[PDB]
């Protein structure tokens, strides 16, 4: 893939409770080896920007104030493949 | 009069006219199989050239019936049976001594060589994209030496044409 | 014999294009004079002893670019892919351009368009602001390049039958008289295969003879060679008043005929009934 | 052909008489215009 | 031992627990075992309307075991004779407790039957199943009957099995003229037919199941708002062909208006013909635009099942671009093509007939229900008036009888269905069963299909033809073709939410992407994202290939179109095939002193990737081989055996290679009525035409498939000594100067039976 | 009616005693027999083999196979039939009974596997002695529910009408079912 | 082989909602967000904003809205909502030396409503809003 | 169903040769063998004992 500074939007396959760690690989096939090893080496997705997002953390400004922070980027996903 | 086997069986010295006429009947067909991406014969005249190469290796598989027919009916022996019933008209002809004997290829549907059903294959058990003188129908096996499971099954689709002709014949007349 | 073979006749036909249409069921076609007959394949000669290039000057005579914005409407491939095509002219788009700028549906004549060497055609100003929709259609297809007007496509016959070259015209389009203005010609051997079109285009007994001909096409696909005297006889039948009218198998408009076979509608129903009372 | 920004809807007229610009309706929005195929 | 036994031992492996007949008694022992259940849970619970809500409730109805076994052939146990010579019939009660919600209090679970099921005979509730043939002695009949017939009054009625084309599913064909989307889909209920067409140069409309004229597609989109048109063009497609062709849509919605939804949809508000049922739509006074949407929630009338519209949304956009295909000239999709017809079976048609006996009983009592208010007493649900019971009995057996499956909810009278198996030997005692009979073939006449497509080699029989009228519309299911019923399409929804397949609900119309393959049909149901079609689909093939998921949910990588399918629905067809592992079939040459004498137990070739389970649509995927000894390394599956597309009725020709067509076809006709041994029941029965021999003969040049059959332990011809010669005039046109003298030592006699009742 | 195994279904033409049935050498003597005409233009050589396999699994023993695309060659039962005594053709050298000497040309031989149909001309003996037409439907004798025979239906009478005779036209009226 | 190791973040990402635009392609075109007039709610957001039109082109036919009412003009947004991704960890700013996950709340899209004519229990009563920037 | 008394092209009487090949098939001769240790030396009752289905045993099981 593509090694910056980019604000990403990932998935994860959805684990119930039974710090992430990038470890690429080799010939780009990027993994994530996590604690209780289990190995979602994922990424590489179906791109966007017909949809220019934003990644609003809502403020609550009925208590606080929203901000605009993250537009978008290359969104990803997890897989764990087998 | 007694058809038994030897009527029908071609000598082992005159089977080679048909391996070696299978090898280059399929090499010249390879070629331009070959040539149909590349291009340097070529096909366009014909027009059109899409499958104009198919008229091409439609007469090429004919001349390798054609050859193999006149194999079938040379060394015949005149003391012989169906011989004998296609020199005098009496029951069968010159094209059914061939069948039992060298070439039963090729098959048609509607005469044009068998399509797709399945995609740009027409039988699965082949390889995509590619006609052939085997992806799409043409026999090669005498039924003295009868057939393999993908020369009868492009036996049963222009043999269901003797049973949808003979079956809407009386449609249109009735 | 339309019932007994139809087996080694229309399958070899094996494997060749060119000239070779249709067999038994055109009986039906000429019994009925259907007008959904999908064949309305109407044969005629040419300059017909000639070369492929002294009759393919008459078979050329037989018979596409950026449409923009801001005040303009289209141009053409008037290069010489025309004057490799057939001869036409830029002014020849104009005057088709000009015969009611549509078909159908009321768009201009606006007398007129096409003031440069490359046509411009001159989209008539936004009066009916609704559509630019048929400022574009209507000059898109094809106007003077569908050689009759009202046709499917043509063909040409370079071919060498009867020891000679002959070139024929298998056009596709009723009716007759479209060979008129084919200058080959050869309008002495002008000829049609659908029956109640040659019936007032050309003679009554040049359709009798038609129809004579036609159920002795469907008769010569291997074997089968029925007396001509029994054509000729239904042919007859065919013509007692001259207007050829055939018959069909549903009811004929001739009153010397059998009024039996009018009622044969396949079959009696409630339409009996109901003149019955 | 085109689409007016403001409030994604369709574009209308040429306008080459004046010049490139556009009513779109049902979004009161101005653009240019050009080029069609 | 060799390379070649393995592969030619396979077949007494799996026709066995699957094999020739097998697919008629699986459905039907799932259809006793759970879909009943399943249609249990469609319960009364509305029965009450005017009622202090004395709702029954069907605790558990299954065929004669809640909590009981020995219902199952509840005339005091009695076999299939005491049901062909008594000419009584079969019978299990679909008995049931019930759950009033009585005001009166009295719970009431007694056991009530609801009617009776005519067992299919030798089912896994027939007396018949488990049994050796010493067994088979008291119960007057042979071991090896076919087994899967009905008993109706005395008269075997076997099922033909319809060929009815796929639900769910779009049918972008093309038309001389013009293109048609005519996605025809179904839930169950109805063929709902919400088909869109290319109607009048560039204009594009919906002849829904009921709406009263063409709208325009831009105003249905409208109705499910997206009203940004930007949005409608933008998804429906992002080239200049596209968008151009579809922009005369958009342009004539625009002239007349472009409103929200709340207006320029009441255009379709009243052009609505299901507002046809003013009078059945007696309360719920609203009724427009709004009403109509609100009752558009039905007007998915299609696969894909969303409140909010955006899945109906994407399925009209992928629809709409693909009805236009690209110029939809040049591409062609063609009907008869067997991934898209998918067998309704015996089985099948009697769970419609479970569904709609159940619910008419329900119907009626509930009108009595609904009658019966005035009365003050205890039974207005009583078992007691609760007395339709054993009334199912009379529909299903005029239903198999008659061959009338005569419904309301499904919008079909059929009649043709049930036949009597044509007991002249047990030759065609099979070749009646596993038949499979064709469907509408809209002008039957018009032989587009007549003649056998080449897509199920396998699958149906090259040979088997009643020349006539029934020629290529009677099929024989003439092998090792195994058939599924259906699944649970959950565990592929998992997957799919792991393995790469995103929520289509996080993007908008990229869909046209080259490397954004996205078809993913989970059955129809609507549609998955993410690319990488080439991982998802390998190792989903993969992970079922190793004991998980059940190794039928084929899914086809085509190319030409984004083609990523998920069937895991019923009506497919199947077959068995060995893997090749993409270098060498994993059979390993050993499996023989396995697949023969010990263990490997079996089906456990299926459990550990070494034989697989196919489609006609993974089928187009692979690249299959005939022989091992021609693999060229690149092939994904290996045929277990040539000889199976030749099948149960068709292979029994010595040497069918080297006949023509006609010739095998003239003989698997004949072959079926040729007097025969019916068997070992013979004499133990009555029947009308039981031709029989007297001195048979076993075949002496037989086929590997005539052992297989087992009916060549009860051969249909005598075996004779034969010359080829031309005696005198009488012999000519294929006649037989047949010598005396064996007419007298007896060849070829005849035991012709009738019968008088 | 017979079937063959082979779409080759004959009829019992005449019925020939023993004693005029051609005899091999050995003593064997046909129970049916064809010509050899249903053979070279239905081109079924699944039956020249048939009875290669026949006569080479029982002179031997065995008990022969020839499946569809697998089978038991010509040659092996070609040998088979030489190592009990016949030609690799297994075709014999028969004499005729009718006149007691060779057959010019050898005679097929050996098992075939004859199917017995239905469909015999005992369950369809059928005839009708007259028929009026009635009164009660007022009908003649059609098809069945009267007598068996005949049915002059669309194309039947069709035919009948026309031949080209006045009154064999007038006769057929006259005796069509009342006059 | 960059390894960069994924913090867990518990920075609260309930705050985060995920804004989509299937509106604004065409040049890389954005709010330029206040304009804020701004109207949001926490379920079904219908984000009713200060979408004020340019005014260098000439006067933008505002006869249009004069017809029924404009008060510049608002192009508000009713949020077409969905339930999506935001549950499987749904991440968030990463530089090339750490990287934040923080599990975000359902994403939502947004689209002009074109008001051209049980949420409002608390949920449409909520928008007071302020769309503001903060480094944080 | 029964076995043929004569060999319906030969005249060889053969009925009384069916209860030695079931002694003679356990003797575990070929049966090829067993049918020659007997008699038969022509095409025809090779067919009549070879060829023949003794339906008798399994019809028996269940004649009452």
């Amino acid at each position: 893939l593509t090694k910056e500074e980019e604000l990403l939007f990932l998935q994860l396959p959805d684990t119930l409770p039974g710090v992430g760690k990038l470890l690429i690989r080799k010939s780009g096939r990027v993994q994530l080896l996590l604690g209780k090893v289990t190995l979602d080496v994922t990424m590489g997705t179906a791109c966007s920007f017909l949809q220019e997002l934003v990644s609003v953390g809502l403020g609550d400004s009925r208590t606080g104030e929203m901000t605009v922070l993250g537009h978008v980027k290359h969104k990803l996903v997890c897989s764990p493949d087998f | 009069f007694s058809i038994g086997i030897g009527d029908v069986t071609p000598g082992q010295g005159l089977l080679k006219a048909k391996y070696e006429l299978l090898n280059a009947g399929y090499k010249k067909c390879d070629e331009y199989i070959e040539a149909l991406n590349t291009g340097k014969l070529q096909q366009q005249p014909g027009c059109t050239a899409e499958e104009t190469l198919e008229a091409l290796i439609l007469k090429e598989l004919s001349v390798i019936r054609d050859h193999a027919g006149s194999a079938c009916l040379r060394e015949l022996d005149k003391s012989n049976s169906p011989l004998t019933m296609a020199l005098c008209g009496s029951k069968g002809s010159f094209i059914n001594i061939s069948q039992m004997i060298a070439c039963v290829g090729q098959q048609a549907i509607s005469g044009s060589r068998v399509p797709d059903g399945f995609e740009n294959r027409s039988l699965p058990h082949f390889e995509k994209h590619s006609k052939l003188p085997a992806a799409k129908g043409f026999v090669a096996n005498s039924f003295y030496s009868g057939l393999t499971p993908t020369e009868f099954f492009f036996h049963t689709m222009a043999g269901r044409e003797g049973l949808v002709d003979t079956a809407v014949k009386t449609a249109e007349t009735g | 014999p339309g019932t007994q073979m139809t087996l080694k006749t229309f399958h070899f036909a094996g494997v060749a294009s060119m000239n070779i249409t249709l067999g038994v069921p055109r009986i039906k076609e000429i019994i009925n004079a259907s007008k959904a007959i999908s064949t309305p394949i109407i044969t005629a000669q040419l300059d017909k002893d000639d070369d492929a290039d002294y009759a393919r000057l008459v078979k050329g005579r037989i018979e596409v670019f950026l449409p923009d914005d801001c005040f303009i409407l289209v141009k053409l491939s008037l290069e010489r892919i025309r004057l490799l095509r057939l001869e036409v002219n830029a002014e020849t788009v104009r005057y088709s351009i000009c015969t009611s700028k549509l078909r159908v549906k009321p768009g201009d004549v606006a007398v007129h368009g096409e003031a440069v060497v490359c046509v411009t055609p001159r989209e008539n100003s936004k009066s009916s602001m609704y559509y630019v929709l048929q400022f574009l259609k209507e000059d898109l297809p094809k106007v003077v390049v569908q050689g009759i007007p009202e046709v499917s496509r043509a063909v040409i016959h370079i071919d060498e039958q009867s020891g000679k070259e002959k070139y024929k015209l298998l056009v596709e389009g009723d009716n007759l008289r479209a060979v008129m203005a084919t200058h080959g010609v050869k309008g002495t051997r002008t000829t049609s295969n659908n029956t109640y079109e040659v019936e007032k285009t050309l003679g009554i007994e040049a359709a009798r003879t038609t129809i004579i001909n036609e159920i002795q096409y469907t008769m010569v696909n291997h074997g089968m060679s029925i007396d001509r005297r029994h054509v000729m006889l239904l042919s007859d039948l065919m013509t007692y008043k001259g207007e050829v009218l055939g018959i069909t198998r549903f009811g004929l408009a001739k009153m010397k005929e059998s009024v039996l076979m009018l009622a044969s509608f396949e079959k009696t129903a409630d339409h009996l009934f109901d003149a019955a009372y | 052909l085109l689409f007016c920004p403001g409030c994604g809807n369709g574009l209308i007229v040429e306008e080459g008489q004046r010049c490139h610009r556009f009513s779109c309706n049902t979004c009161p929005y101005v653009h240019n215009i050009t080029r069609k195929v | 031992i060799p390379t070649v036994e393995e592969k030619w031992r396979l077949l007494p492996a799996f026709l066995k627990v699957k094999g020739l007949v097998k697919q008629h008694i699986d459905s039907f022992n799932y259809f006793i075992n759970v879909e009943i259940k399943k249609i249990m849970k469609a319960n009364e619970k509305v029965t009450s309307d005017a009622d202090p809500m004395w709702y029954l409730k069907y605790l558990n109805i299954y065929v004669g075991l809640p909590d009981v076994e020995e219902s199952f052939n509840v005339t005091r146990p009695v076999s299939p004779h005491e049901c062909r010579l008594r000419d009584m019939t079969y019978s299990a009660p679909i008995t049931v407790d019930i759950e009033y919600t009585r005001g009166s209090q009295r719970i009431i679970r007694n056991a009530l039957p609801i009617g009776r099921m005519p067992i299919m005979l030798r089912s896994s509730n027939c007396v018949l199943t488990g049994k050796t043939p010493a067994e088979f002695a008291k119960l007057n009949e042979c071991p090896l009957d076919p087994g899967g017939y009905f008993i109706v009054k005395g008269v075997e009625k076997v099922i033909l099995i319809q060929e009815q084309l796929s639900k769910n599913r779009i049918i972008v064909e093309a038309d001389r003229k013009g293109a048609v989307g005519a996605s025809v889909t179904s839930s169950t209920h109805e063929k709902k037919s919400r088909t869109n067409m290319a109607v009048k140069q560039g204009r594009f409309y919906l002849r829904h199941n009921t709406l009263s004229e063409d709208i325009p597609i831009v105003i249905i989109f409208k109705a499910m708002g997206v009203e940004s048109d930007q949005e409608i063009v933008q998804m429906i497609g992002t080239e200049e062909h596209v968008m151009a062709a579809f922009g005369p849509s958009l342009e004539e919605c625009q002239k007349a208006q472009i409103f929200t939804q709340m207006q320029a949809l009441k255009y379709i508000g009243n052009k609505v013909r299901r507002q046809r049922m003013w009078g059945g739509g007696p309360k719920k006074t609203k009724i427009e635009e709004a009403r109509e949407l609100l009752a558009s929630t039905i007007l998915t009338h299609v696969p894909v099942k969303e409140f909010n519209f955006r899945a109906k949304c994407i399925y009209t956009a992928v629809m709409v671009r693909r009805v236009i295909l690209a110029q939809g000239d040049n591409k062609v999709d063609d009907r008869d093509y067997y991934g898209n017809k998918r067998l309704e079976l015996a089985g099948q048609l009697l769970s419609l007939l479970f569904e709609d006996l159940f619910k008419k009983f329900n119907s009626e009592m509930k009108k009595i229900a609904d009658q019966v208010i005035p009365k003050q007493r205890a039974a207005q649900f009583d078992v007691v008036k609760h007395m339709r019971q054993d009334q199912i009995t009379n529909g299903m057996v005029n239903a198999i009888s008659t061959g009338n499956w005569s419904l309301k909810r499904f919008k079909m009278d059929r009649q043709g269905v049930t036949q009597v198996l044509s007991r002249l030997s047990y030759i065609s005692a099979l070749g009646m069963m596993t038949r499979i009979s064709s469907q509408f073939e809209k002008t039957r006449k018009v032989s587009g299909p007549r003649s056998l497509q080449p897509s199920q080699w396998g699958m149906l029989c090259p040979s088997d033809t009643p020349e006539g009228e029934a020629c290529g519309l009677v099929k024989n299911l003439a092998l090792m073709t195994h058939i599924t019923t259906d699944m649970e399409d959950g565990p592929i929804v998992k997957l799919a939410s792991n393995l790469g397949v995103e929520d289509v609900n996080l993007l908008c119309g990229e869909e046209l992407s080259y490397p954004n393959v996205f078809l993913v049909f989970l059955n129809g149901n609507i549609l998955g994202v993410i690319r990488d079609h080439k991982k998802l689909v390998n190792t989903f093939r993969l992970m079922r290939r190793a004991g998980y998921i059940n190794e039928f949910v084929s899914i086809s990588t085509n190319l030409t179109d984004r083609c990523v399918y998920i069937s895991s629905d019923g009506g497919r067809l199947c077959r068995p095939y060995i893997i090749v592992k993409k270098q060498k079939p994993a059979v390993t040459n050993k499996h023989m002193e396995e697949l023969a004498q010990g263990y490997r137990n079996f089906e456990d070739f299926l459990h550990e990737s070494l034989v697989e389970y196919l489609d006609v649509n993974e089928e187009n995927d692979c690249n299959i081989a005939l022989y091992e000894h021609t693999i060229n390394k690149d092939t994904t599956h290996l045929e277990i055996e040539p000889f199976t597309l030749l099948g149960v009725c068709a292979g029994l020709i010595p040497y069918p290679h080297h006949n023509q067509s006609p010739r095998n076809t003239y003989q698997c006709a004949m072959g079926k009525q040729a007097m025969g041994t019916i068997g070992y029941n013979q004499r133990n029965r009555i029947d009308t035409l039981m031709y029989l021999l007297a001195y048979p003969q076993k075949p002496m040049v037989k086929t590997k498939t005539i052992e297989l059959i087992e009916f060549e332990k009860l051969p249909a011809g005598q075996n004779a000594t034969v010359a080829v010669m031309s005696y005198s005039g009488y012999d000519i046109e294929d006649a037989l100067v047949l010598n005396k003298a064996s007419l007298d030592r007896g060849f070829g006699r005849c035991l012709v039976y009738k019968n008088a009742k | 009616k017979f079937s063959s195994r082979h779409g080759q279904k004959g009829v019992c033409g005449l019925i020939v005693p023993q004693e005029d049935m051609p005899f091999c050498d050995s003593g064997i003597c046909p129970d049916i027999i064809m010509n050899p005409h249903g053979f070279p233009s239905r081109m079924t050589v699944g039956k020249l083999i048939e009875l290669l396999a026949g006569k080479a699994g029982v002179l031997d023993g065995r008990f022969h196979y020839g499946t569809a695309f697998g089978g038991s060659k010509v040659k092996d039962v070609c040998e088979d039939l030489v190592r009990h005594g016949y030609n690799y053709l297994g075709k014999d050298y028969v004499t005729s009974g009718i006149t007691g000497e060779p057959l010019e040309a050898y005679i097929y031989f050996g098992p075939v596997y004859y199917q017995k149909l239905k469909h015999m001309v005992l369950d369809k003996m059928h005839a009708r002695a007259r028929g009026p037409r009635a009164v009660l439907t007022r009908q003649p004798t059609e098809g069945r529910s009267r007598d068996g025979g005949l049915r002059l239906g669309e194309m039947e009478r069709d035919c009948l009408i026309g031949y080209g005779a006045s009154m064999l036209l007038l006769e057929r009226l006259m005796i069509s079912s009342d006059a | 082989v960059q390894e960069i190791d994924v913090y867990l973040a518990k920075s609260l990402a309930e705050k985060l909602y995920l804004f989509q635009y299937p509106v604004r392609p065409a040049s890389m075109t954005y709010d330029d967000i206040p304009h804020l007039s701004a109207k949001i709610k926490p379920k079904q957001q219908k984000v009713e904003l200060e979408m004020a039109i340019d005014t260098l082109n000439p006067n933008y036919c505002r006869s249009k809205g004069e017809q029924i009412a404009l008060n510049m003009d608002k192009q508000t947004f009713c949020s077409s909502q969905t339930t999506s991704n935001t549950s499987r960890y749904a991440a968030a700013l990463y530089r090339q030396g750490e990287l934040h996950l923080t599990p975000l709340h359902g994403i939502l899209q947004l689209r002009p409503s074109f008001s051209y004519l049980f949420l409002q229990k608390k949920h449409a009563e909520e928008p007071w809003v302020h769309l503001h920037y903060y480094g944080l | 169903m029964i076995i043929p008394v004569r060999c319906f092209t030969c005249g060889k009487i053969v009925g009384n040769k069916w209860e030695a090949y079931l002694g003679l098939l356990q003797a575990e001769y070929t049966e090829g063998d067993a049918l020659d240790a007997l008699g038969l030396k022509r095409y025809c009752c090779r067919r009549m004992l070879l060829a023949h289905v003794d339906l008798i045993e399994k019809l028996l099981n269940y004649a009452p």
